[PDB]
């Protein structure tokens, strides 16, 4: 049996090729920033924890597939492969791009992915299983950011939230009460006219806070980065631009296959919002389909599982023999 | 299940070489990202040429 | 800002001077309704192609397509933009006169220019000398060019191109057992072509391989779920480009025509040509074509001659791009036929 | 495949023409041991110039054989060099490449230029600021305008030293070489450029919002405040470390103003920042504010600071070297054999 390890900036999703969902999901504590490994010691630690604590396996007995971010430096994956083979004496290993695996989980090999987790967001167009690197769009606005923003504007409402623990509480509030407005201005107006949009949340200390327009002002950032002082464009605009950087002939194939994946895409309404905006941007004769499977917070991992189970995939593994002959570099081929 | 469909597709798919030749992928050993910029140079040079 | 309009037999490529890829690309058909508008409403629409083999042959439907371009796809006021149109090698002067007229009178453009497609291709590659193979949906040309001027006597027209290769594909695909004959079925086959066809380095060797196994076999899913299997057909189709006899043409293949074209040029410039084969157009997008042309030209050309086949990934759009580049050049702005100039001189002034 | 070697005063960036990032990045030092292996220390490169050809031969060897794992005779190699690099120096570079490493072919390019290329431009002014030197290098249609280049011996290492000093002034002892590395870490992780220095100083006087904490390896945890910005402010106010020179904004400006007036607009609209010392948060905006305040009021100012920029020089190299059309620029071993070192010029 093979292992599947989706090494995220906020959560590790680990499991066994085969399963419909990862056996283990635990905080990535932060060795990973914005999707890139930046502390190999703490990373070795996290991997060790994964193999020995959460999965309860002998790494030398399992081929292992790890995920990686779009735009991940080759030196990076080389270091990954090395650590895998030398530190954990794994039999075989493979590294795959997250967005791609997301796409695979949806039963596609072509389309554009919006992958947005805790620390980074990507638009990754993909044709016949290959990412079009030149069209990828990184955006350093994600889960953690939206949480911080929530702490700020919540404070502005009168509630103090600033400590690390207070930050975790706010994150809970976010996941449980935030959502994307179909129309931001209209929603703000409604929020001004009544208390229908207002919801209540109980803190651990019993006290019970009330959150209103914040509920959707928060995720609104994903579309209006200026809210947190970013000069960048919104996820809709980046999707669009990404498509518009792709060979025009395949753009239709892209438009008809928007796959959303990751924790920060879980907001109710985001799908529809993206449909409305892309529609407003895209040619009027183009078909737009936004795919947001309920499973999607784990779709990257699932993609991995699926890929790794395919008999036909078994010929893609970098084996310990192959590593022994060729060295880290072999991962690139 | 899903895995079966994905497998189907994965089997009947083009090599990056092909896709390059059809102009969907960039080369082929020429910083794939940063392609935008390479193409941008190319275009520049050729321009400077044509005005000269 | 100027407009750039590459009016092809199958696709219109329209955009703005300065951009590196055309803003709009749509079928050159008028069902009245244009483009994908016409593509959707197929049941109620009858499709016609105003451009055949690179030449405009229906000025009314052409006026239509242009209108669509300006007003629907580009969203501009034609009177506010100088416009550069493309044209085919061997385009009759009367033709360009009619173009200029329609441009100035029907669309009140401020200024306009007409350029030869192959040439613009060449320009996009940063050259002003070399031979172009321009092969689109309805026609193929070998156009030798020296210091920006086409050598008309050495041009070679060949009425074998994209659409032809698609038809051939429908035929031999049928011969394999799959029915494909209706218009829609033709579009599906075209998809198959673009996605699965390629040129063999060596036709006979490839046929042998295709006989010995299923490595060359590939699968394609039709819209109705059913999934067909295509093998040697994958490479026989575009081989046509080298062996026109396959579809009953007495003509020579694109390699031979390139060669002959060169051999009709002033011998002194032939080296300059050989070292600068530029391929452009959708029908040159087959994987392997470049190499094939290198092998064949090598086999035909003197053994002391250097052969370089240039096939930029961008090439399906290189004509248009050439246009863009040309039109952006400050130094070019003095070449535009202005509405004043037209007013004084009449259509003829384009020449 | 070709090699790309950005030989810096502090870090070597080496890789393969065709890649988006350099494969290897290691300290430009020799202790004999080279690069990270070596971590008494020597820096063969000072202020962008090679000044110890033996240790340089060493570092190159390390690059080829240790970090890249290649046979130099099998790879065309592009090396970078600094603006204002002497004929003589590149002469010795070339000689060493061909004779000591029997490379098949090689090319030398100016760092700032490659930076510019990585941004998809062939005209504009570059501020390239690494560990040991800073340059303003205006470039018109691919050609550096040597007369308008501005060297400034104030860079990364300097800002680190300054940080050690003023940190000490706060009460924390930092003076040893190792202590210097620690401070460099602190710098990269906590320093930033104020949009305006006086306002920032005032804020730093009024509260502890600007204060940040850093953990040393020995567990102890220090607190750094206004120092966070006092440090980089040096780039704009060299007097802070007792330099009579002007700041990077003023040098950019002056550089432009030494250029043929007609191309100045082209320059203003294309300020490309590159190098480790340009990585401070806020520097871009600062440069926008200042240049704006200096430049004509009808001029458009654009400061381009790609996230990739600490490696943009190397990337420029990669891109340049991959261009088919470039392959005709390589100095070949044959060409060298006929013409001698001089041929590089
Ligand atoms: N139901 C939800 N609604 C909104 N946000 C959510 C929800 N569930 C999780 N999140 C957010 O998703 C983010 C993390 O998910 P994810 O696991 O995809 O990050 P990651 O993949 O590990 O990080 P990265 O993608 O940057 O490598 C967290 O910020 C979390 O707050
Ligand atoms: N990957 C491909 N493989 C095979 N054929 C392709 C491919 N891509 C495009 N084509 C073909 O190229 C043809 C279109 O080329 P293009 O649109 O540039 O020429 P055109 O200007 O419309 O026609 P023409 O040059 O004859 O006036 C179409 O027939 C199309 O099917
Ligand atoms: N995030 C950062 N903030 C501030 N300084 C940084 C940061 N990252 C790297 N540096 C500094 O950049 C310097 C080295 O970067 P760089 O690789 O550009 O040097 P170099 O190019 O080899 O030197 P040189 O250009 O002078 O020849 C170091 O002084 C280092 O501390
Ligand atoms: C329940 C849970 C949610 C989560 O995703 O948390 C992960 C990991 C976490 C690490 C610190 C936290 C206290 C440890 C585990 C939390 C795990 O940081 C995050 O919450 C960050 C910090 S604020 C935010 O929104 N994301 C992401
Ligand atoms: C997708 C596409 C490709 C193309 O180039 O098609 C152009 C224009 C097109 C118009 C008819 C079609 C139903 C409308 C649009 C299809 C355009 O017909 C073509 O496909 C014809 C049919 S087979 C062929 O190669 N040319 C050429
Ligand atoms: C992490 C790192 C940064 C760096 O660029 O370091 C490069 C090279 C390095 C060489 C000696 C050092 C002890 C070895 C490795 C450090 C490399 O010193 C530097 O840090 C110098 C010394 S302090 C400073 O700011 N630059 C520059
Ligand atoms: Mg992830
Ligand atoms: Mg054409
Ligand atoms: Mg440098």
């Amino acid at each position: 049996t093979a292992l599947v390890c989706d090494n995220g900036s906020g959560l590790v999703k680990a499991g066994f090729a085969g399963d419909d969902a990862p056996r283990a999901v635990f905080p990535s504590i932060y060795p990973i920033e914005h999707g890139i490994i930046t502390n190999w010691d703490d990373m070795e630690k996290i991997w060790h924890h994964t193999f020995y604590n959460e999965l309860r396996v002998a790494p030398e007995e399992h081929p292992t597939l790890l995920t990686e971010a779009p735009l991940n430096p080759k030196a990076n994956r080389e270091k990954m492969t090395q650590i895998m083979f030398e530190t954990f004496n794994v039999p075989a290993m493979y590294v795959a791009i997250q967005a791609v695996l997301s796409l695979y989980a949806s039963g596609r090999t072509t389309g554009i992915v919006l992958d947005s987790g805790d620390g980074v967001t990507h638009n990754v167009p993909i044709y016949e299983g290959y990412a079009l690197p030149h069209a990828i769009m990184r955006l350093d606005l994600a889960g953690r950011d939206l949480t911080d923003y929530l702490m700020k504007i919540l404070t502005e409402r009168g509630y103090s939230f600033v400590t690390t623990a207070e930050r975790e509480i706010v994150r809970d509030i976010k996941e449980k009460l935030c959502y994307v407005a179909l129309d931001f201005e209209n929603e703000m107006a409604t929020a001004a006219s009544s208390s229908s949009l207002e919801k209540s949340y109980e803190l651990p200390d019993g006290q019970v806070i009330t959150i209103g327009n914040e509920r959707f002002r928060c995720p609104e950032t994903l579309f209006q980065p200026s809210f947190i002082g970013m000069e960048s464009a919104g996820i809709h605009e980046t999707t669009y631009n990404s498509i518009m950087k792709c060979d025009i002939d395949i753009r239709k194939d892209l438009y008809a296959n928007n796959v959303m994946s990751g924790g920060t895409t879980m907001y109710p309404g985001i799908a529809d919002r993206m449909q409305k905006e892309i529609t407003a941007l895209a040619p009027s004769t183009m078909k737009i389909k936004i795919i947001a499977p309920p499973e999607r917070k784990y779709s990257v991992w699932i993609g991995g599982s699926i890929l790794a189970s395919l008999s036909t995939f078994q010929q893609m593994w970098i084996t310990k023999q192959e590593y022994d002959e060729a060295g880290p570099s072999i991962v690139h081929r | 299940e899903r895995k079966n469909v994905l497998q189907l597709k994965l089997q009947q798919r083009r090599t990056r070489e092909e896709l390059v030749s059809q102009g969907i992928m960039p080369p082929l050993k020429s910083p794939a990202a940063f392609h935008e910029q390479r193409r941008s140079l190319e275009r520049a040079r050729t321009e400077d040429y044509l005005k000269r």
